[PDB]
C-alpha cells in the first residue's frame, strides 16, 4: 500500500495477490510472530 | 493405528504415540488402554 496517512487506518480499498499454496495440512493452529530485537 | 480419540479429517496424518482409553480410564496397557498402534503379520505363507 502507500500507506503513510497520519494515526490509525485510512478510508481506502486494495486486495491481496496469493502466492503459494504448500502442502503441510496437518491440522495448522497457534501462528505465532517472530517479533525482532 | 487401530485407536484414536476422534476420527482423522480426510487427507490427515496421526503419528503421535497417543495412548488410548478404549472404560476404565488409564495414566498401562494388557487391557483397557492399548498402544494406538498395530502391526500386521505380512508373511509369505499368509493367504
Amino acid at each position: 500500500t502507500p500507506i503513510n496517512l497520519v494515526r490509525d487506518l485510512p478510508q481506502g480499498f486494495s486486495a491481496l495477490e496469493p502466492l503459494v499454496d504448500l502442502p503441510i495440512g496437518i491440522n495448522i493452529t497457534r501462528f505465532q510472530t517472530l517479533l525482532a530485537l | 493405528r487401530l485407536f484414536r480419540k476422534s476420527n482423522l479429517k480426510p487427507f490427515e496424518r496421526d503419528i503421535s504415540t497417543e495412548i488410548y482409553q478404549a472404560s476404565t480410564p488409564c495414566n498401562v496397557e494388557g487391557f483397557n488402554c492399548y498402544f494406538p498402534l498395530q502391526s500386521y503379520g505380512f508373511q509369505p505363507t499368509n493367504g
